[PDB]
């Protein structure tokens, strides 16, 4: 069909919509509140204990940056994907773990201090050494340098906005732990309005509902990526003979990945008109990995009942 | 459809900086990249590099690192190419081409009309046409050839015609190639020997680049 | 890097003949992830910008005639015209874009003819030209088909071949044959002491070369 750009187009106002800015700022505030509530239920003792024993940190790093980009490259090679799709899936695989991974860790409730130290060290290591692995694994795709286009200020900004609420919660619990129920109720209400806000988003913010015309095989690989990540994390944890507490948290931290940086790099590298439904692909990937997370939540609770 | 518009012919001194303009307004200018191809006369195509107007990303060929410089203007939908380092052999024809770019440029579907660049000392000079005439003891024959050689003209704008000759029949316009900075061309016309004395033949040269249209008639020795 | 090599680089065919050019590239420029076989065939008529014909080495651009077919994989590629006509005479490059954008040497298409009948001509410099400060003797060869032709200048049985310039015509559409010219330039006070000025041209139409002498 020769080489033509997709008919998918974005509204001119979408670049600086006040509604989009309001959604971004309320999402940032929401992440701040949920991170504060999440770091409330941790203490520095286990943080220091897990930092002194970096075996879990080492296994998480070797799973996230050693095999995950390799399996992303292999999956792109075997499914005969296009250059843009292969680059997108490779960047998604190379991404470090996100904060929603820590939210699912709270849902599973296993070794939260290890989870937070894992995610902060993963983000730091990503910042340090993601462009080199991206250049190594992107031979034949995007001959451009791309080193100066991966976000750097965004990474440190996210790291600070994650660390500060956690430290605030830890120091609040350590020094004066008498206002627990109020902040937990605030967590419940922030979660409720988060459900309301995500419903509002999915209703009146997506637009151009043509994601179903997206290629089924890229849907299949976006489906398989979180599942294979979860399975690889679980087995790699199992064969290194640690305690049973860390299995689920390390496996599901390895499986989950961030998608904001992938969207930013795809948007800055290519025009919106060139990219078709792959622009909405990160949203689909995040939604489906959340679905897998909920499925494993249900499986874990069903197992623990029996 | 869309067409690629070039700046036009350019004449430049050996030491200077020349900028080429390529314009295309038939589509979304940011959706495609613009390449530049250098073609020496009769030496085939040669790649230079491409620019991506969306992010102003440029890639250069190995030899064009020193002189290659590509800039783009989203507002004007134009791509600019600058050399800033010129030599006598640098003169060639440059094309700007459009190619779709996902991760690798696919193919140059559309091309511009081309830009001809000449590097020399300029200093336009008028030609000095000189007639050609045999008769140095040769027996000649049934038919003989004639011509009018020209010397010392700088610009390519030159045209020779034979109003009193054989017209479009048995006429060959030999192209000129540079030598010593002033290239020369030649023309040939065939006239039967029997009818040659009966009517005279005159060669007229047209030089639109200057105000010289000198005409002269060849005389046998 | 990748270098593109074309074997024929020059051929002459009639209306019914097929050309079947081939350029072997350097290595297997086939993408395993996407079975596209990156390659593009361009046609450049004289005095015109190149025009795309085949992309992916298998798919022809819309608007081209059905006679242009391109088939190939790995390193070997071939473009066939079959029923070639008079407007298909151009230069083709089979550009590749697998790793770096490199163009081929190019092939030239001509029209066949039975034989050639070259005609020689010797022209002494004009009398007024000597007074200008130099001397210039010019000879041109007309109506010869083969391109491979050599001309040499003999002076008193000696060969110099210094300061000689050759110009070829562009195979006018009137006839398949084309002409060539040779020029010799020298300054004044350096023309009359030796005379001679013997011109010889070697052509494939006859084993014995044709030679023309000059006097005074």
């Amino acid at each position: 069909n020769a080489s033509a750009p997709f008919n998918f187009t974005l509204p001119p106002n979408f670049g600086k919509r006040p509604t989009d800015l309001a959604l971004s700022v309320i999402l940032v505030f929401m992440l701040f509140f949920i991170m504060l509530s999440l770091g409330c239920t941790m203490e520095f003792s286990k943080i220091k204990a897990h930092l002194w024993k970096p075996k879990g940190l080492a296994i998480a790093l070797v799973a996230q940056y050693g095999i995950m980009p390799l399996t992303a490259f292999v999956l792109g090679k075997v499914f005969r994907l296009k250059n843009i799709e292969a680059l997108a899936i490779l960047v998604c695989g190379c991404s470090p773990g996100g904060n929603l991974s820590n939210v699912f860790s709270l849902a599973m409730k296993g070794d939260m201090n290890l989870s937070i130290v894992m995610t902060t060290c993963s983000t730091f290591c990503a910042l340090g050494m993601m462009p080199l692995l991206l250049y190594i694994y992107s031979r034949g795709i995007y001959d451009g340098d791309l080193k100066d286009k991966v976000p750097y200020k965004g990474i440190v900004i996210s790291l600070v906005l994650v660390l500060i609420p956690c430290t605030i919660g830890i120091v609040l619990k350590s020094k004066r732990p008498q206002y627990m129920r109020y902040v937990i109720k605030g967590g419940m209400i922030i979660i409720l309005l988060c459900s309301v806000a995500v419903t509002v988003l999915s209703a009146i913010n997506v637009g151009k509902s043509i994601m179903f015309a997206m290629t089924p095989l890229l849907i299949a690989t976006s489906s398989l990526m979180p599942f294979i990540g979860f399975l690889l994390g679980y087995v790699l944890s199992a064969l290194f003979c640690l305690n049973g507490r860390c299995r689920r948290t390390v496996s599901m931290e390895t499986g989950c990945a961030n998608v904001q940086l992938c969207s930013t790099i795809l948007n800055v590298a290519f025009p919106p008109e060139v990219i078709g439904p792959l622009f909405f692909f990160p949203l689909l990937y995040m939604i489906f990995q959340l679905g897998e997370g909920l499925l494993l939540i249900a499986i874990f609770w069903c197992y623990e009942k029996f | 459809e869309v067409q690629l518009q070039q700046s036009g012919p350019e004449l430049v001194k050996p030491g200077a900086s020349v900028k080429m303009s390529c314009k295309a307004s038939g589509y979304t200018f940011t959706s495609y990249i613009i390449h530049w191809v250098k073609q020496k006369p009769g030496q085939g195509l040669e790649w230079i590099g491409y620019i991506n107007p969306y992010n102003d990303g440029t890639k250069y060929n190995e030899k064009f690192k020193g002189k290659g410089t590509l800039t783009s203007d989203k507002s004007s939908s134009t791509a600019y190419m600058e050399l800033s380092s010129l030599t006598s052999e640098d003169s060639a024809v440059y094309y700007c081409a459009r190619s779709y770019y996902d991760g690798i440029p696919h193919y140059f579907d559309y091309w511009g009309q081309g830009t001809t660049l000449t590097v020399s000392s300029a200093k336009t000079t008028p030609p000095s046409v000189y007639p050609l005439a045999p008769g140095c003891g040769d027996t000649t024959g049934s038919s003989v050839t004639l011509g009018c050689l020209v010397k010392g003209y700088f610009p390519e704008s030159v045209t020779v015609t034979w109003n009193s000759g054989s017209l479009s029949s048995s006429v060959h316009t030999f192209p000129a190639l540079l030598q010593s900075g002033l290239y020369t061309m030649s023309s040939s016309v065939t006239v039967p020997s029997s009818t040659w004395p009966s009517q005279t033949v005159t060669c007229s040269v047209a030089h639109p680049a200057s105000s010289t249209t000198v005409d002269k008639k060849l005389e046998p020795s | 890097d990748i270098v593109m090599t074309q074997s024929p680089s020059s051929l002459a065919v009639s209306a019914g003949e097929k050309v079947t050019m081939s350029c072997k590239s350097s290595q297997s420029l086939f993408n395993s992830r996407t079975r596209r076989n990156y390659l593009a065939w361009y046609q450049q008529k004289p005095g015109q910008s190149p025009k795309l014909l085949i992309y992916w080495a298998s798919t022809r651009e819309s608007g081209v005639p059905d006679r242009f077919t391109g088939s190939g994989s790995g390193t070997d590629f071939t473009l066939t015209i079959s029923s070639v006509q008079a407007e298909d005479l151009a230069v083709y490059y089979c550009k590749q874009s697998y790793y770096l954008l490199t163009f081929g040497a190019g092939t030239k298409l001509e029209l066949k003819r039975a034989d050639a009948a070259p005609t020689v001509s010797i022209f002494p410099p004009s009398s007024e030209q000597l007074t200008s400060g130099g001397a210039s003797v010019v000879c041109f060869l007309n109506n010869f088909y083969p391109k491979d032709i050599n001309v040499k200048w003999k002076i008193d049985g000696s060969e110099r071949q210094n300061g000689v310039l050759n110009s070829w015509t562009d195979q006018d559409s009137k006839d398949s044959t084309y002409s060539m010219s040779s020029t010799l330039t020298l300054t004044k006070d350096e023309y009359e002491r030796h005379n001679s000025y013997t011109c010889e041209a070697t052509h494939k139409t006859s084993t014995s070369p044709i030679v023309k002498s000059f006097n005074r």
